[PDB]
């Protein structure tokens, strides 16, 4: 629309919502392939924020162009390691998702703020395999990571 | 019915038609040397319920085909699961594998017709009882390869008539699309 | 418009960005007809090789993440084709 | 388009007609899911019209959602249970065709005219299995449930 | 597009030059199968012009057919016809090429201008089988089929 198209180019930093995301309920619904920041470099940030960053958003176009192939060919056609991202996609799509304070009328979730440094290494954990056996839901709708292998545990019974 | 939706349709099946086209032929190669591989064992089989299918699915109705006449040892991964030995149809059975299931102990199998067609003393017992687990595993992926590659062909002529159709769908809606927006300027213009 | 006035054109994608190909060209659409002509010698050497090596690797593209029982020809076409990319 | 789309809101009933079904063979080509009526009430058609009804455009709908893997995959991927509805569905479609005199020419069968009663029965029998031994075609151009069973018999 | 449909409605033939025959060599790069003309009809052109053009196309578009079998079963498993077919349409595409007189500087090979009449009667052979003792590489940048004689004696 050329509203918001000509918008783009007066930013520093951009969020973009997305009702598709919404619709599944990952709150806040931002799009992970389609925000951007003028200050995502690693001379910036650091190379270890900004190697996560882009491994996170790696994975998730990944699973983005398997979608819809397996989505009619079975997740059985995969192999090992193919299926390895998806299960960990689906996490770190979760793992995206957190109660906002402001939001607890909606969530019937208390409200939490996560720090820079456990946001990164959250991820970075991920990413590196070290959950892969909790479960998707355990990522839904948490804070830090320690709150999902608590919820993890809550889940088991 | 938007050129946003069309786009991402359009985007899966033409990679769809790609994959099933690839599958295709990788069980036309394995029908080829099972096939062959055939004749020094039918005639070689000339002289409880086992169920044998396989692992890997997309033949059709290889799977539920004998599934349907087993209703007790399932050879392959689709019989256990539809209602007991895993990794089998991936690699050609050889009489070594009908030993590896016979040594842990009527026989239910697909026997292939054509590419397109299947329907579903105590040291002399051990032989002929691995003789019928080699003659039906031998006959089963003979079966479920043929099935695969006709499946998966017909599955990439399939995709691909939807691209054709799909594409036409795209080209009205972007013809429209550029009338439509242009009307509406015209007509804001002529208000005036 | 300008597509047609230029000698050629570079085509940045989304989608590549995210999968990690940084710069973003999609090199099968790209064109300079211009091409050769500008290229010094050694660069035209291997570019040559580079060029036809991704093209065929692009046919293949998509039995990556579901090819077990390519012929070794074709898991050559799909190892080289990364490994250019 | 504007026309028709204000037309919907002056109408008590409304019979959409379809050419992907006019295509199939399907007459009339009613759209059994595009069509509507104000008295589809269970207080004014009583409640086993409604029930059948209801149960009918149900199966059509859960068919309609399988159509997208038939497409591709075809048939032969389908669980048992969805083999089923699919079967079924296939089977409510053929029934809801119908000669008219009118089109005599164009069908080549005898015009008929289905009592309600024979109506409800002949759907409701269908869902509830009682015919899934028959072969689909049986069901395509025929007046009440009696004929397509004769129609199956013939079939041989 | 209103442009291209447009522009159709004038079109007597169309000239397809391909990318995939250029990398297969072939100059000029024509797609044989994609080009078309409207007077391409026998009773406009010759009936013997218009039988020989149409079985070229036959056995171009059933070399194609057979072109999954090939990297599949190999060159071999092909009977006595279709292995027939294979080495005359490999001929007719290598047969198909010429040597441009406009291009004699930048490739070094003399140009050639064949006769309509002596078109028609190389490829007539190639289909009769007037020329299947001959190598295949005999009849590629050649310009009329007494080259692909003059050339097949000078590979002996």
């Amino acid at each position: 629309d050329p509203a918001p198209a000509t918008t783009f180019a007066h930013l520093d930093a951009t969020t973009v919502l997305s009702r598709a995301i919404a619709e599944l309920g990952i709150y806040p619904a931002v799009d992970p392939l389609d925000s951007t920041s003028r200050i995502m470099d690693p001379n910036i940030v650091g190379s270890e924020h900004y190697d996560v960053a882009r491994g996170v958003q790696k994975i998730l176009q990944d699973y983005k162009s398997l979608q819809d192939i397996i989505a009619i060919l079975g997740m059985d056609e995969l192999s090992e390691e193919d299926k390895l991202t998806v299960s960990r996609a689906r996490k770190i799509q979760r793992f995206l998702s957190q109660p906002f304070q402001v939001a607890e009328v909606f969530t019937g979730h208390l409200g939490k703020l996560v720090p820079l440094k456990e946001t990164i290494k959250g991820f970075q954990q991920i990413l590196a395999g070290e959950y892969d056996h909790l479960p998707e839901q355990a990522f839904y709708m948490v804070g830090p990571i320690e709150e999902a292998v608590a919820k993890a545990d809550k889940l088991a019974e | 019915a938007t050129l946003k939706d069309i786009t991402r349709r359009l985007k899966s099946i033409k990679n769809i038609q790609k994959i099933t086209k690839s599958m295709k032929m990788v069980a036309a190669a394995k029908y080829a040397r099972a096939e062959r591989e055939l004749k020094p064992a039918r005639v070689y089989g000339v002289g409880l319920i086992i169920g044998v299918s396989s692992d890997r699915g997309l033949c059709g109705a290889i799977h539920s085909s004998v599934a349907k006449q087993m209703k007790i040892i399932g050879v392959g991964d689709k019989i256990r699961s539809i209602l007991t030995f895993k990794e089998v149809g991936r690699r050609p059975p050889t009489f070594g594998d009908a030993s590896v299931i016979a040594l842990e102990l009527s026989i239910i199998f697909n026997r292939f017709r054509s590419v397109i067609s299947y329907k579903t003393l105590r040291n002399y017992q051990e032989y002929s009882l691995a003789n019928i687990i080699y003659y039906s595993l031998k006959e089963s992926t003979t079966s479920e390869q043929s099935a695969r590659m006709t499946a998966m062909d017909n599955a990439s002529k399939n995709a691909s008539e939807m691209i054709d159709k799909l594409t036409l769908t795209f080209n009205r809606t972007r013809q429209a699309v550029i009338t439509k927006e242009l009307i509406e300027i015209i007509s804001g213009a002529a208000a005036l | 418009n300008v597509i047609s006035i230029t000698d050629g054109q570079i085509f940045l994608e989304t989608e590549l960005f995210y999968k990690g190909i940084r710069p973003a060209i999609n090199v099968g659409l790209s064109v300079s007809r211009v091409g050769s002509a500008a290229q010094t010698r050694a660069m035209k050497q291997v570019a040559g090789t580079m060029k036809l090596e991704l093209a065929q690797y692009r046919e293949v593209a998509a039995f990556a993440q579901f090819g077990s029982d390519l012929d070794a020809a074709t898991q050559q076409l799909l190892s080289r084709g990364v490994r250019l990319t």
